RNA sequence: CGCUUAACUGCGAGACCCACAAGUCGAGCAGGUACGAAAGUAGGUCUUAGUGAUCCGGUGGUUCUGUAUGGAAGGGCCAU
RNA sequence: CGGAAGAUCAAGGGUUCCAGUCCAACGUUAAUCGGGGCUGGGUGAGUCGACCCCUAAGGCGAGGCCGAAAGGCGUAGUCG
RNA sequence: GGCUCAAACUAGGAGCCGAAGCUGCGGAUUUGAAACUUGUUUUCAAGUGGUAGGGGAGCGUUGUGUAAGCCUGUGAAGGU
RNA sequence: GUCAAGUAAUGAAGCGCACAUGGUGGAUGCCUUGGCAGUCAGAGGCGAUGAAAGACGUGACAGCCUGCGAUAAGCUUCGGGGAGGCGGCAAUAUCCUGUGAUCCGGAGAUUUCUGAAUGGGGAAACCCACUUACCAUAAGGUAGGUAUCUUGUACAAGAAGCGAACGAGGGGAAGUGAAACAUCUCAGUACCCUUAGGAAAAGACAUCAAAUGAGAUUCCCCAAGUAGCGGCGAGCGAACGGGGAGAAGCCGAUUAAUGCUAAUGUAGAAGAACAGCGUGGGAAAGCUGACCGUAGUAGGUGAUAGUCCUGUAUUCGAAACAUUAGCGUUAACAUAUUAAGUAGGGCGGGACACGAGAAAUCCUGUCUGAAGAUGGGGGGACCAUCCUCCAAGGCUAAAUACUCCUGACUGACCGAUAGUGAACCAGUACCGUGAGGGAAAGGCGAAAAGAACCCCUGUGAGGGGAGUGAAAUAGAACCUGAAACCGUGUGCGUACAAGCAGUAGGAGCCUCAAUUUAUUGGGGUGACUGCGUACCUUUUGUAUAAUGGGUCAGCGACUUAUAUUCUGUAGCAAGGUUAACCGUUUAGGGGAGCCGUAGGGAAACCGAGUCUUAAUAGGGCGUCUAG
């Protein structure tokens, strides 16, 4: 804190509580006793722990009928309406689409739909599999998880 | 995540002051004096909750003593008479009979008086 | 998982941390378990490893003894039960290094009788104990 | 009084005492003796005081180590 | 009161000077009053003082000397 | 206060008062004990004053996800 | 009816409690124009062509702030843009503007005085000059020149000073720790001083190594809190080597200009799609039905909006001037030729993790002093052998350090006692001779619609009407409006009674709701009775006449990073796990390393054994899994 280097008054005689700085944590405008600093919050998950969690989540997704397997999910044009209509016939208006080699026009189609995301199998996180109401995984992408888990 | 304690402190202090209503002066107005008045009131209540049972038995015994002495013997001989006659009536009920129905207590003393 | 709501730590996994000086009911009010006025109750107190309050500490009433050998820090002992990490049949110093059995800076190795081998091995430049030698050749191994 | 060196070496089951560090007693075993004709006795003195840790430095020994290697210096171990 | 409590300055201050107007705050009370607020005005020099020329103490000081660096000293001078 | 064949003292006797002690009635709780068995249930037994201090179980507050949810001008937060 | 005796009720100067209603005050809640920490990029300077900081001016308009400089809220030009505008408090007036204003970007011109300040001086914003050319004739004007030092031939070119951190270098504490203190530590730190660049330094072996050898410097993870050093105390603390980042070696890898070529940057432009009804002051919220989406979690708009506005996704413009890169040219500097007062030595010191130690190696104040490839340095005293490398010439990018700054973006960062000292005219007011220290202080309302007029008053303050507004105890000290504290009203109690002011009882009175009508229940009060010496701290022990607190509100004290040990839980399990890094980045790769799986001994060494011993005896320490 700025300033506060000198003793505000002599130790004895004045009748006031002894003080050593006007920037004491007891004083208004004083420093913070145990002031916060930037810190790292990332933890270590063991490689097998991360793999095991994704195995547990995918297995649970099947058990509660939240995984949807499709042969392929491609869009002819980068149109939001086309994918919104394809999700309706798939009975998943809000879902997480997982495919290998996410298309450059399927990305744009889903980039506006509110509760919809399209991810590569190699950039799927444990939170995404749980947050979304359904998961539409292609058969090709399901094989990737079969090998990587 | 700074936490400001003003709201919780306000209703916490208000809770103590609400419990100090009717107290004189600072004991019902300023928290520092009211908090130890509320604690002291609770200490008195806990002890006076034992003393109540202790004080009403003194009241019953004195009422019974007056009733027995009105017609015949004393309390010390009355309780002995009831004990020998296997009469289980508590001192609470006896003091109520003495103070509210003197005919029954007169008949009740006779049963104790014939037993000694 | 079901949802981000019903994800629980599996009771016993988490324990509440202790906060000192938060009132009478918490069990740590007014002192933090520090006791009363004393050196160990003060802000910067410590136990000071190696101190008995003034009498010469135990590590100074006793004498220093021995010397450190540089050979001992480059000689690794190898167990019979660790040999399953070796690729192939030869067991040498360089072969123990690529199996991550011994440190890369170890110069020589010794094979002792701890577990039991499962396949025939050929030991070239490593010393083998008498008990380990008979266990090696009982599985068809050799020492050269 | 005669002869002597057990005022040994390696130890020591088991205990006493004891915060620790220390301290105390100890049969028995192996080796080498001293005295006795021998069974034996002897690991100082009737016992309980006569004492001072570690560090550091010195000395007598020792294959233990020995900064490329052979040495050596230095260090370690045992005794003081 | 009147060797000031009257006048002229220097220092210091800076508009407190004069007029009109207002009275909330300021004035240890009231205030129509004020060194208060607001709005205008007011300080005219060849001769008074400064500036200017000159120097004292003392500074700074081409070159010079000294000093790890920073700098210290010092001549001619230049300020004061 | 007052008390003298006591309301004093000695030696006896019988009543009674007298505590948060004991019992009676209701309820909670720790530990252990037979089982639909993780508080799934009915009980039983022994416990439950407490500083320093050790152990266990929770409440509330600010912020993050849950949450493009849910509530809210038919009235949020805050205050009373 | 008269007397006597006995005994009620009634009072309130004031006070207590409860409630109702205000004042003060400015908590809380909500809010933000301000901060705090970062990420990815860029840049890393300004100045004698006069800087940074100022002083004084400058407008139709008095002050301050902002801009600007006597061409003075500004002038010229080149671009953009298309209807308002002459900066803010903060309006008014004169006006300007499609003959394109204001406004934004590029360039230019002007640019008072002080300040390195540089013509001399000086108490900064002032005083006094000399000189050249021209003009005027009076007592001047206009345009220049005139500091000092350094490098070149009395002539040209530079420098100066200021400003964040990071670098290099010259000097260099003490508080502290060692439970004292002197060696030592703190620490080569704080501080002082010199000086550079976008980085700096270092850098190619007179280096390690001792293996099967490697191959400059720098930085990160390990090695390892190991080996060592150490009043062998407190502490200090490597290296070899392994895994990475980056890689480069040369004899000019220099600097500064100029011209082409390419790409940025500094203004910009377009940019989809919603209606009805009900509530409401107001619709964005409700209900019904549509539409856009490469644009759906942006900020606003009278309450919460993808379709109202500004925006967003997407596609793009540059007359001008910087910037980056490639080519060419020009001129300044540099261009060693293998290294003698050198290596080594004595003395005294310093640096090496290493405190003289058995002390190698590096530096040097003093005194000395080689060999010079048939040679020399090193391999931790020293000698021999072997290996390695050639000092006494100069350079060299990257990986690394940092933030006065510019842009984009982010936050389990703050939200007005917080966050910067500073959200506000803050480094201000104020304090100090000075160096220096250093505050307080945000919010009407959606829109000022900021209350015409009337009334009381002094043409004052203040208020009441009227009016505006959804709201006016939202009225400018203005959102909400807590507590302390101070009033007013109502009910009850209280003027014969002794004390932590309550508590357990309890009569009476007052007030509400039921009830067939004083019977209960709720609320207020508390005559009278019993009991009862605050709280905290510190103590053997406190009502203590021991400490602390006038009260209220707000703030105020066990944290964070790393190492390690134990416990729980989870994954794997005789195995477990990667670190730095790479990565299109929580994935995946990376096995270097660490722990476990074996101990004994000082060690060599041996190993379910091992040590001691002459001993195979005895004994010590181990053995017969879970990490």
């Amino acid at each position: 804190v700025s300033g506060g280097g000198i003793k505000p008054w002599r130790q004895k005689g004045t009748g006031r509580a002894r003080a050593g700085s006007i920037r004491s944590p007891i004083w208004r405008g004083g420093g913070r006793a145990f002031a916060a600093k930037p810190q790292d919050w990332s933890q270590k998950v063991n490689r097998k722990m991360y793999r095991g969690a994704m195995q547990c989540i995918l297995a649970e997704l099947i058990r509660q009928e939240r995984l949807i397997l499709v042969e392929e999910l491609t869009i002819s044009a980068p149109k939001t309406k086309e994918l919104i209509a394809k999700l309706s016939e798939l009975n998943a208006p809000r879902a997480l689409i997982i495919t290998k080699e996410v298309d450059e026009n399927l990305y744009l189609a889903a980039r506006n739909i509110p509760h919809v995301n399209v991810l590569d199998t190699s950039e799927v996180d444990p939170v995404s599999l749980i947050a979304f109401d359904k998961v539409i995984m292609s058969v090709e992408a399901a094989k990737q998880f079969e090998e990587a888990l | 995540a700074r936490v400001k304690r003003g709201v919780q402190a306000n209703r916490r202090h208000k809770k103590i002051l609400k419990r100090a209503k009717g107290y004189y002066g600072a004991r019902s107005r300023v928290y520092r004096v009211a908090v130890q008045a509320v604690t002291k009131a609770g200490q008195y209540a806990y002890r006076d909750r034992r003393n109540k049972k202790r004080t009403f038995r003194r009241l019953w015994i004195a009422r019974i003593n007056a009733g027995a002495r009105l017609n015949g013997l004393s309390y010390s001989r009355f309780i002995n008479g009831m004990k020998k006659a296997n009469i289980t009536i508590d001192r609470r009920v006896l003091a109520d009979i003495a103070m509210h129905d003197a005919a029954t207590f007169g008949a009740l003393v006779e049963k104790a008086k014939a037993e000694l | 998982g079901l949802r981000l709501n019903e994800l629980s730590p599996g009771v016993g996994a988490k324990k509440t941390a202790q906060r000192r000086g938060r009132g009478i009911g918490s069990g740590l009010g007014k002192t933090g378990g520090r006791g009363v006025k004393g050196q160990k109750s003060r802000s910067g107190s410590s136990i000071r490893a190696g101190f008995e309050g003034g009498q010469t500490p135990l590590y100074r009433r006793l004498p220093k003894f021995g010397f450190t050998s540089k050979m001992a820090m480059t000689t690794a002992e190898v167990r019979l039960s660790e040999l399953n990490k070796v690729e192939g049949d030869v067991i040498s110093v360089a072969t123990l290094k690529t199996a991550n059995i011994i440190r890369h800076d170890m110069k020589r190795a010794r094979i002792i009788l701890s577990g039991d081998v499962t396949k025939a091995y050929t030991f070239q430049g490593v010393k083998v104990t008498k008990g380990a030698k008979q266990a090696i050749e009982a599985a068809g191994g050799s020492i050269e």
